[PDB]
């Protein structure tokens, strides 16, 4: 460079090939360390700390361990950054879109090292992420007004999402339990009404799910346990000395009896309150505050069970499963809408003690009890079952769903050739290079499986360019079948989700020739 | 209170174990000595790269001289290269075949041990197997016929032994080359060979397939004067040893020269002496006269003028080898150089290479000679070493096959005919001791899965159809199918091995054994 | 064990042996997460399926160097726990909550493997009887474990352990003078008996000496009605709870309190609530118009012990409403057997709940596991290749825990092993390991039994955690 | 202290390699050193007997 | 193999440091037992003479950091509050008889049978 | 970074932040560089800004 | 690896991954290092040097500077 400098001390400057090799080889290593855990029969990874006190997790996907790693690469934090969007968005496709990125990137690679420029690879590219999303908006399968077709599509979609992590064993029941949790919403998109509650001990063919609800709270002292018929109602008030107000007044008396005839007046002003929160002719109390000792006994004395200490989730979740109505003031007594049951007990699960809510009317929301043997076992079950839930739920808002495998790729490799194959210059090369990761894409998982994923691959293309747009892969034998009789669909809002962040993130790292840091702190 | 009382030496710093920990920990690291020394075994293996201590690069394959540079520091590793090389050494062929079985019967043996077995039993039990499978490896055994004319035989063996290295583009002539040097060098009437007589030197430059057999001696050095005529059809060869200076005693002597009439006279013995040792070496009838040390000026001119090549500077092993292959004699002075001590030559001429300023001497077209040169000619440093490496080992291997002038079957069914001898002979011994014999059997089996995978197959499927197929048939011939031919029968294959030196590599590993599960204490620094 | 801090820890059960190693390798800390489950879940036999476990990982080097897919070997296991349970399940014994010698030795076979292998005739018995008076034979699916009380307190042996069937408090009385009364009525006081301090900034404005006085006058007229309402009911034995903001308790109404004959304990805290009210049968009071009415109760004798020289203890025993709560006082001279002998009490009830909620008997010592081991043995032979290997290599990992009894017994291990095998298959399956005879006979003679629960537990997590082992083969450092 | 391993079973090469400082404990040493100079057999049993 | 970032023993160096320790702290306080003994002296490191032979007082002003010390300091301070004359003796006994059964488990005798004669005796 | 086919710049923060921008008046903002003319230019481009 | 040493202090070993990766990394960097100075239209180098007495030399040739740089 020049000899007089610019920069202060400590702070670099790559230039154009330095930069591009550095941001190539950390595509090349994050795609290589996460192509392990990508086909269906894939392994796990222990992500240990070093100063949280030594955090212990197993995971499957590659969102959690790109979070969990935090490198420094700008190249890498750009990817970790996409697939942290996806997450959030739709939580299902992380792996597959930064392996099509690190493919993109490898293929960048030789085709800048073959003196091409970058503009007509962008513009390539662009063309091809079009022609591929032409093609899977055209093929696309829309189903809606049969039922038994779509509640099929629908568990086979959960099974095809289960079969990928640790609940292959068991996706005989884990996928109907999805099944009867995500139809309790009736249609909504209330995803964090959905309670999981993780307990120690025990197999993975005890976590059942109840259908009607259960809390793991205390209730008051000299109440009685069961009760045959109650109506639950939600209260949002302050029974712990409600006096809580910015108003600055005090006691200036000048003798005792006075501060007691005060203390007495607060006492029946109290009961009084509990005598109108009871005016209702209820029997079940819950509140989202503390109850202190002369609430809790009087509503002892009167044969009314009162909970106390509760969040707002399990209020929103009682109010969603009961229909009751969170209501204050306590003076308005035929309008409150309480709610109805036939059945509260307690029952025993473990070694603590949770109160059991059945028989309501609405019944939204449901808890899910899981059993395993350590915590990371646990914690994976957890988060197969809340991606799977949120994928059930994006297919269900999208009411239509594309078979996946690998007739996509195929199919978008097929379109994007056939594209290039018509247009000369020098944009055929970036389209044949979109291909071959298309194509390589599924290569990868044939070869994690164990079986010749060159043959496979071959025999694929040939029947995608023979005519036949249905075939795939089969994972219980290694060789081609028929994807709309075994049952492996997908998503397709998934997928061009997918298909779009590889792209952007295509786009942006390719538009990069320069990197300038300055003076770390 | 109990004071602390100081007993051994610098006790503070030592450390003292037990004795069950240190077994657990010598099969261990034996074990993962055997795993590292794995891949290098069969023709599907690769080689291995060391790094010396100042920036050496050595490529090779031959076991010992991979564990001889490989710097351990846990005893056991440093017995296992010993015994690598004393296998080297006594035999040549297989340096890791013996490591890994006995990592094989100790790994098979730990869980003898961790079942509750006493060690002295189990040793006891691998003795008597090893026994029990050496006296029925000699059942099998097949003669081979030795004679000068049906070299069919060896060269088969010499080809099996170096199919595994990276000459084996060209081991088709080394083989032949290599059996011509024993039998050149055979001393039947001894039963024994040396060494010694036979050349090995290799030179950068060239390729890899002008390896060619020499039945002289080369050397590398050149004339004393490059007007001397380099080429010769008819000459004969004087070895001497004295140098061509003035006679000089080892002891103190002091000339006096009181005169010019004693100058005078020393100046003209000079000449007289010079002069006549000329005449000396000229009525002997050589044409080309062979010293040991340097020359002069007026030595070399008077040589040039009477025409007659010489080479200087062959203070070595150069002068008893051309003196062995022409069969000429050594003179010490120029006055005992007779016409009968003087050795035949038949094509004298040097030869050169590329730009280089390097000239060497060969000497061909001689007589029954009993010392060949082996001339190796590649384009790496490490490719001549490599070369010299197999050629010595397939010099062991007939050496070997002469001296126990008998073959065997090996590849994969040898080891399997005696896991097999030793399971049948184990239902025979319900005195506690079949359990040592059914884990010498097990262990025995290690090389065929090794080999079935640096192939490429099931190791296990392959093995018990091996096992399956010899005990339905009556052939101790079927190994494991490493090239993919179709037939596992190595006996149309051209698969042979050799029998005393399984023999011996089975007699070191079972004694290695019962030695290492010996000891069981260790006090180190 | 000796922690950082330096606390010795002497205990015998394989869990908390594992819990205070504090190992750093994820497969290690995944075996203490693993044994923390079992010791939740059943309670017995956490070192069993430890040892199971490192059995199975142990030959599975074998299967993994042979080249066996992990998938394959996965399958193999869960085949083999199925037909595992289906075995034990199909070998149960019935057995019913009325034989009491059954319960007795099942209670006393978990109380001969530490230190109190010569106190278990005392230990069992009182076990047996307190679990008996908690739970009920009607109908009841499991046993509270948080209902029953465990009191450690330091002096004499462990011999000198009864069994109170009432409230046992540690703390003394704040009364000096009445120590023992015989006809006490207990009654629970929630409220504090102080100065009248409202919950708003309250303050008392004085400009004259009338006034001074006045106020003085007011509270102990205010002191002297209260103490004439608490003993207008009839009480005799005062509970008042832990009061962190106002004072609980004053001089002048003590000094009443104690004119007046009555007890005062001020040391309850707000978590043993519930506990009392079960137990003594009472109800909380925090209004002074309600401690007249029905909120009150009767007891029995309610006086208090000494011990040697340690301090003081409260005993009440005798109730109007017994309830289904008890207490164990422990006794001994060093801490750590006082906590030993906890952990087997705790160990003996768990077993005893787990028999009551599974209500199934099996033979012990390593019967069972030869057993399971000649079953599987026997069955890999109509399996195909890969298959009958997995289930060969499943089988051979059982005989460890056969001759590791053997082996800390004395006697040969190999030979045990051996012996057990060529009995279990020639007509008897009840075929154990004597430790008082020195060979092999039937082990139903010795009186030694063990729950059929508690061994299918252990088998099935530590399949479980065998198969979660060979899904995990990388190692990634995080931040 | 320089890394060569000495195996003998006997127990007078033990003792020798052990380089003992205590002045008490070299009583084993030499009577050991006496009975392998006087017929060379018996090292060991002597000092278990001492 | 097994990280347990310590240190650890065997099986009998720790029975014989256990017996080495108790005959140690047996043999401190083992001239002021009989009518014939005479008194001790503890200093600190301000310089406060304390003469005293008891034996609790001693072992509780002794502060050994050995398990088994602790062990016996505890009985002594149990014994001696308990009682209060006897608080040698007792110790004495208890390190006679684990050296004694030092030399039954060392004869390849299990602990629990030396456990059960010794609690019939 | 000037014409229709010029590419990006990528940025790094102090505390570790990415930012890849083409404007050159942030592109020169973000460089805390210590020459007296590379600051004159800056402050140039950041009043054109 | 295994958690017994083997080797001495200050010995590292790459098993079948790393090892090739390394060699094949070396060896791109070293037909790459040469690759500017091939086709008949190349340029010349700079190999200079300061352990020796500050020798400058400007050749085309690729044996002399892959000689002159001293790989490792
Ligand atoms: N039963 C199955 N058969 C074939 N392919 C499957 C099956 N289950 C999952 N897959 C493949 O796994 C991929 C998704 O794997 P996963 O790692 O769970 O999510 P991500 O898309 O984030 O990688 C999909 O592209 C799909 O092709
Ligand atoms: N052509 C062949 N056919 C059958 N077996 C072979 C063949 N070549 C080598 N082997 C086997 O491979 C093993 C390894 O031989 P090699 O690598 O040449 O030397 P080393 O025995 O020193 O490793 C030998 O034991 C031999 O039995
Ligand atoms: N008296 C006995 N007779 C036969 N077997 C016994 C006896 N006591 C214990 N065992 C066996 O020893 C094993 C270990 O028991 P123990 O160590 O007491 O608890 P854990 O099972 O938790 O390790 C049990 O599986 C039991 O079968
Ligand atoms: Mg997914
Ligand atoms: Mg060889
Ligand atoms: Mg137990
Ligand atoms: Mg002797
Ligand atoms: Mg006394």
């Amino acid at each position: 460079l020049a000899p007089v400098n610019i920069f202060k001390a400590g702070a670099d400057e790559e230039r154009a090939e330095t930069a591009r090799l550095t941001s190539f080889i950390g595509a090349i290593a994050i795609g290589d360390l996460v192509k392990s855990t990508l086909g269906p029969k894939g392994m796990d990874k222990i992500l240990l700390s070093s100063g949280r006190d030594a955090s212990l997790m197993v995971t499957n996907d590659g969102a959690t361990i790109l979070k969990n790693i935090g490198v420094d690469n700008p190249a890498a934090k750009v990817l970790v950054d996409m697939s942290r969007v996806q997450d959030d968005e739709v939580g299902d496709g992380t792996t597959s879109v930064t392996v099509l990125a690190a493919e993109l990137l490898r293929e960048a690679e030789s085709l800048i090292a073959k003196k091409i420029h970058p503009q007509t690879i962008i513009a390539g590219w662009r063309e091809a992420t079009k022609a591929a999303r032409e093609a899977l908006l055209s093929s696309a399968v829309d189903h809606g007004s049969d039922e038994v077709k779509f509640r099929q599509d629908l568990m086979n979609i959960a099974g095809t999402t289960l079969s990928s992590k640790l609940l292959t064993h068991h996706k005989d029941h884990f996928t109907k339990l999805a099944v009867e949790a995500v139809l309790r919403l009736k249609g909504s998109g209330n995803l964090e009404a959905i309670h999981i509650i993780k307990k120690l001990g025990g197999s993975l063919a005890d976590s059942y799910l109840d259908e009607g609800f259960l809390l793991d709270k205390k209730i008051g002292v000299n109440q009685p346990k069961r009760i045959e018929n109650a109506k639950i109602l939600i209260a949002n008030t302050g029974m712990d000395t409600d006096k809580i107000k910015i108003f600055g007044s005090r006691v200036r008396v000048d003798s005792t009896a006075k501060v007691a005839e005060i203390e007495h007046a607060e006492k029946e002003k109290m009961k009084e309150k509990v005598e109108r929160i009871l005016k209702h002719g209820i029997n079940c109390f819950i509140n989202r505050q503390l109850i202190y000792n002369y609430p809790e006994q009087l509503f002892g004395a009167a044969g009314v069970m009162a909970i106390e200490h509760a969040d707002f989730a399990g209020v929103e979740r009682l109010a969603l499963v009961t229909g009751g109505e969170i209501a204050s003031t306590f003076d308005h007594p035929e309008l409150v809408k309480l709610g109805s049951c036939k059945l509260i007990e307690e029952v025993m699960i473990g070694e603590d003690k949770l109160i059991h809510f059945s028989g309501v009317a609405l019944g939204e929301a449901c808890t899910i009890v899981l059993r395993g043997a350590t915590q990371q076992i646990l914690d994976e079950a957890e988060r197969s079952l809340h991606d799977a839930l949120c994928v059930l739920a994006q297919t269900v808002k999208d009411s239509r769903t594309v078979y996946g495998g690998g007739c996509s790729e195929m199919l978008m490799a097929h379109a994007v050739t056939q594209l290039a194959n018509r247009t000369p210059g020098k944009e055929a090369v970036a389209m044949e290079s979109y291909a071959k990761a298309l194509r390589m894409l599924p290569t990868i998982i044939a070869d994690n499986a164990g079986y010749d994923s060159a043959d496979l691959v071959a025999q694929l293309r040939a029947a995608h360019s023979e005519g036949n747009t249905t075939a795939g892969l089969d994972m219980r034998e290694g060789t081609i079948g028929d994807m709309a009789i075994l049952g492996i669909t997908e998503s397709f809002q998934v997928k061009r989700q997918v298909l779009l962040s590889a792209a952007e993130a295509a786009e942006v790292i390719l538009r990069v020739d320069n990197i300038i840091k300055a003076a770390p702190r | 209170y109990g004071r602390p009382f100081l007993i051994i030496k610098d006790q503070d710093r030592k450390s003292r174990l037990m004795g069950l920990e240190a077994l657990k920990s010598h099969i261990m690291a034996a074990k993962a000595v055997a795993n590292t020394m794995r891949t290098s075994l069969g023709p599907n293996g690769l080689d291995k790269m060391m790094v010396d201590k100042d920036g050496d690069v050595t490529v090779t394959n031959d076991g010992a001289t991979i564990l001889s540079m490989m710097d351990v520091d846990h005893q056991i590793a440093k017995l296992m290269v010993e015994l690598s090389k004393s296998q080297d050494d006594e035999i040549g062929d297989g340096t890791t075949g013996v490591v890994v079985l006995a990592g094989a019967l100790l790994e098979e043996a730990e869980q003898l041990l961790d079942r509750g077995i006493h060690p002295i039993r189990i040793a006891d039990g691998y003795e008597q197997a090893a026994r029990v499978a050496i006296e029925h490896l000699d059942k099998i055994s097949d003669s081979v016929l030795v004679d000068i004319k049906d070299t069919e035989p060896l060269i088969q063996t010499a080809k099996t032994t170096l199919g595994s290295k990276v000459v084996n583009s060209c081991h088709r002539q080394m083989a032949e080359i290599a059996v011509n040097a024993v039998l050149t060098v055979a001393d039947m009437e001894r039963r024994d060979v040396d060494f010694e007589l036979i050349k090995v030197e290799g030179k950068v430059g060239g390729r890899l397939e002008d390896t060619k057999l020499i039945k002289g001696v080369i050397v590398d050095k050149d004339f004393s004067h490059p007007q001397m005529p380099k080429k010769v059809e008819d000459a004969k060869i004087a070895i001497l040893t004295c140098p061509f200076e003035p006679p000089k005693p080892k002891t103190k002597h002091k000339l006096d020269v009181t005169s010019v009439e004693d100058y005078k006279a020393l100046q003209k013995y000079e000449k007289e002496k010079f002069e006549e040792m000329i005449q000396q070496i000229k009525e002997t009838g050589a044409n080309l006269a062979i010293c040991q040390w340097g020359f002069d000026d007026e030595a070399n001119h008077l040589l040039l003028q009477n025409n007659l090549p010489a080479v200087r500077w062959v203070g070595g092993p150069e002068i008893e080898l051309i003196a062995i292959a022409t069969g000429g004699r050594i003179v010490p002075r120029f006055s005992e150089l007779t016409a009968e001590k003087l050795g035949f030559a038949g094509l004298v001429q040097e030869i050169s290479f590329g730009t280089t300023k390097d000239k060497m001497l060969v000497i061909e077209q001689c007589k029954n000679s009993r010392a060949v040169t082996i001339f190796i000619r590649g384009g790496n440093k490490m490719i001549i070493e490599e070369a010299k490496r197999s050629l010595h080992d397939a010099l062991c291997v007939i050496r070997n096959l002469i001296r126990d002038n008998r073959v065997v079957y090996g590849g994969g069914a040898a080891e399997i005919s005696c896991a097999l001898a030793v399971s049948q002979e184990a239902d025979k011994c319900p005195t506690l001791e079949q359990y040592a014999m059914r884990a010498f059997a097990d262990a025995l089996e290690v090389i065929p899965m090794a080999l079935s995978e640096n192939s490429g197959m099931n190791p296990i499927q392959t093995m018990t159809e091996v096992r399956a197929r010899q005990v339905k048939e009556m052939n101790p011939a079927l190994g494991i199918d490493c090239l993919h031919k179709g037939t596992n029968d190595m006996k149309q294959q051209h698969v042979i091995e050799t029998l005393i030196g399984k023999k011996q590599q089975i007699s070191l590993a079972t004694q290695m054994v019962r030695m290492i599960l010996k000891i069981d204490d260790i006090r180190k620094p | 064990i000796q922690d950082g801090k330096g606390d010795v820890t002497i205990t015998n059960d394989g869990a908390t042996i594992l819990k205070q190693m504090q190992v750093l390798h994820p497969a290690a800390r995944m075996l203490v997460e693993l044994s923390k489950a079992q010791d939740i879940e059943a309670g017995d036999g956490t070192t069993s399926v430890v040892i199971i476990a490192g059995s199975l990982l142990d030959s599975c080097t074998k299967l993994l160097q042979k080249g066996i897919h992990p998938t394959i070997i996965s399958e193999s296991f869960q085949k083999a726990l199925e037909k595992g349970i289906e075995i034990l399940t199909d070998m149960s014994r019935p057995v019913e909550l009325s034989d009491r010698e059954t319960l007795l030795n099942s209670a006393t076979t978990s109380l001969n493997s530490k230190v109190v292998s010569q106190y278990s005739s005392l230990l069992s018995p009182m076990s047996v009887n307190a679990v008996m008076k908690v739970i009920d034979p009607a109908t009841a699916t499991s046993v509270d474990l948080r209902d029953i009380k465990i009191v450690k307190k330091l002096g004499g042996t462990i011999d000198d352990c009864e069994l109170v069937e009432g409230l046992v408090l540690t703390q003394k009385v704040s009364n000096s003078g009445i120590t023992r009364v015989e006809k006490a009525k207990i009654g629970l006081i929630q409220f504090c008996l102080s100065a009248p301090k409202t919950d708003m900034d309250n303050q008392i404005v004085v400009s004259d000496y009338a006034q001074m006085d006045r106020v003085l006058r007011e509270e102990r007229a205010y002191i002297l009605n209260l103490v004439k309402q608490i003993k207008k009911t009839g009480c005799n034995v005062l509970l008042i709870q832990k009061s962190i903001l106002r004072d609980a308790l004053s001089d002048l109404a003590l000094h009443f309190l104690n004119k007046m004959k009555i007890m005062v304990i001020k040391d309850i805290e707000r978590e043993d609530i519930e506990f009392i009210c079960k137990t003594i049968g009472t109800k909380p009071v925090a209004h002074i118009d309600q401690f007249t009415a029905d909120m009150l109760g009767s007891a029995e004798l309610a006086e208090e012990v000494n011990l040697n020289g340690s301090g003081k203890l409260l005993k009440i025993t005798g109730c109007a409403s017994p309830g289904k709560t008890v207490t164990i006082v422990v006794r001994g001279s060093n801490k750590l057997v006082i906590e030993e002998a906890e952990r087997s009490i705790h160990d003996a009830l768990c077993v005893i709940r787990c028999l009551v909620k599974k209500r199934a008997l099996i033979a012990g010592g390593g019967a069972p596991e030869i057993e399971l081991a000649l079953r599987l043995t026997e069955y890999s032979r109509t399996l195909s290749g890969m298959e009958s290997y997995c289930v060969r290599a499943f089988a051979d990992a059982m005989e460890v825990i056969p001759s590791t009894l053997a082996e800390n017994a004395g006697l040969n291990p190999i030979s045990t092993v051996t012996e057990l095998r060529n009995r279990h298959a020639q007509g008897e399956k009840t075929a154990g390991i004597n430790v008082r005879k020195g060979g092999i006979s039937n082990i139903l003679e010795e009186l030694v039994v063990q729950p059929l629960l508690v061994s299918v537990s252990a088998l099935t997590l530590a399949t479980e955690t065998v198969r979660s082992i060979l899904k995990i083969d990388d190692v990634v450092n995080t931040r | 202290g320089r890394g060569k391993a000495t195996i003998s079973n006997d127990g007078a090469t033990i003792l020798k390699l052990l380089d003992v400082v205590h002045p008490a404990a070299k009583t084993l040493v030499d009577i050991a050193k006496s009975q392998d100079a006087e017929v060379g057999d018996g090292t060991t049993s002597v000092t278990l007997l001492a | 193999p097994l990280s347990v970032f310590g240190d650890r023993s065997t099986g009998e160096t720790i029975r014989s440091q256990n017996v080495m320790a108790a005959a140690s702290i047996a043999n401190i306080v083992k001239s002021s037992l009989g009518p014939v003994g005479l008194d001790k002296m503890l200093v600190d490191d301000i310089g406060d003479v304390t003469i005293t032979n008891d034996g609790a007082t001693i072992l509780k002003l002794l502060e050994v950091e050995h398990p088994a010390a602790k062990v016996l300091c505890e009985l002594a301070d149990l014994q001696d509050k308990e009682v209060g004359d006897g608080t040698t003796s007792v110790v004495i006994i208890a390190a006679e008889l684990l050296k004694n059964a030092d030399e039954l488990v060392k004869q390849k005798i299990h602990p629990t049978s030396v456990i059960s004669g010794y609690r019939l005796a």
